[PDB]
């Protein structure tokens, strides 16, 4: 019946998502409505900046992407997926898209600012999380993938760099640049080397199960302080991943090792998340026995770690990046390519 | 230790995605 209650929530959620999926919001703001303060991160085609909405005084995080660069690297479809998916989803552990627009030069997405910083920063500094602390975060991702996959979405870039910590210590998943709505298999070689499932590396055509593999990698990295497969160059990482050989730190609880053995299963018919029982194989595993899944969804559970921040606009949980002036050309670049954005 | 090998590795910073 708990299982039925989740089944009901998902059907409702799917109806909401499809309305926005089929009729996406367009052009709901303008650049000169925002004051640009500081860069919080970068990516291949641009950056995310803290901004202040001038008429409300609210702070947001604005992704700016350069259209020409996107087109040069043939990443049009993926950037169009990012915005289309992000505007349609609604979940407590997904970052909220507030506005989007474009001009002659750039694409813009204005999201909720998540001031606690990236999980990556905290994990590197502290070293590793204790199993209860990792479990807390893992549970939020389990539910988030349960949500996303019911919508036929695959996320494909789970890593601590894309998990922001909010003021209450919960996760907000960001950076949907490889998210894709797909009913069957797909083939793009994409993602972050350390987190790539074997079937992606092997050019096999793959599905949602790549997200469950990636969750395995994440939980390991959270609890070990390093990922299961690492080396100085990508090619050596790929070799380790396809070999199907994982060593666990001596301090891992036997329940944690057993989970990871099922998530880091090279064999897709054996991988937790890809079985007839679906996500329930994961939620019912012994490592999660103390997890109250609904309390997590509702956010009544007490976060093991709450980031400090002196007020809105505070960026102290973020690294410093070099700033660059945003130039907007007088001539429209790549109009047809981005017409739906 | 594996921790020490990770820390001396070239991949302890932010990791970029690859694409097609
Ligand atoms: C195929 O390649 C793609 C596809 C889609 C894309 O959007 C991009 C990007 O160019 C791109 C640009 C900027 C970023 C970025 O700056 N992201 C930051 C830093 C990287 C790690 N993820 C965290 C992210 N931070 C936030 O999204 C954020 C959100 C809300 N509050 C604070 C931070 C990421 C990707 C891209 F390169």
């Amino acid at each position: 019946s708990e299982q039925e209650s989740v089944k009901e929530f998902l059907a409702k959620a799917k109806e909401d998502f499809l309305k926005k999926w089929e009729n996406p919001a367009q052009n709901t703001a303008h650049l000169d409505q925002f004051e640009r303060i500081k860069t919080l991160g970068t990516g291949s085609f641009g950056r995310v900046m803290l901004v202040k909405h001038m008429e409300t005084g609210n702070h947001y995080a604005m992704k700016i992407l350069d259209k020409q660069k996107v087109v040069k690297l043939k990443q049009i479809e993926h950037t169009l997926n990012e915005k289309r998916i992000l505007q349609a989803v609604n979940f407590p552990f997904l970052v909220k898209l507030e506005f989007s627009f474009k001009d002659n030069s750039n694409l813009y997405m204005v999201m909720e600012y998540v001031p606690g910083g990236e999980m990556f920063s905290h994990l590197r500094r502290i070293g590793r999380f204790s199993e209860p602390h990792a479990r807390f975060y893992a549970a939020q991702i389990v539910l988030t993938f349960e949500y996303l996959h019911s919508l036929d979405l695959i996320y494909r870039d789970l890593k601590p760099e894309n998990l922001l910590i909010d003021q209450q210590g919960y996760i907000q998943v960001t950076d949907f640049g490889f998210a894709k709505r797909v009913k069957g298999r797909t083939w793009t070689l994409c993602g972050t080397p350390e987190y790539l499932a074997p079937e992606i590396i092997l050019s096999k055509g793959y599905n949602k199960a790549v997200d469950w593999w990636a969750l395995g990698v994440l939980i390991y990295e959270m609890a070990a302080g390093y990922p299961p497969f690492f080396a100085d160059q990508p090619i050596q990482i790929y070799e380790k991943i396809v070999s199907g050989k994982v060593r666990f730190p001596s301090h891992f609880s036997s329940d944690l090792k057993d989970l990871l053995r099922n998530l880091l299963q090279v064999d897709l018919t054996k991988r937790f998340g890809n079985l007839k029982n679906g996500v329930n194989d994961i939620k019912n595993h012994k490592w999660f026995a103390t997890t109250d899944w609904i309390a997590i969804y509702q956010r009544k559970v007490e976060a093991p770690f709450i980031p400090k921040f002196k007020g809105p606009g505070d960026t102290s949980n973020f690294d410093d990046y070099e700033e660059e002036e945003i130039r907007v050309s007088i001539n429209e670049k790549c109009g047809k390519e981005f017409s739906e954005f | 230790t594996t921790y020490a090998d990770f820390i001396a590795s070239g991949r302890t910073g932010r990791r970029n995605a690859i694409h097609d």
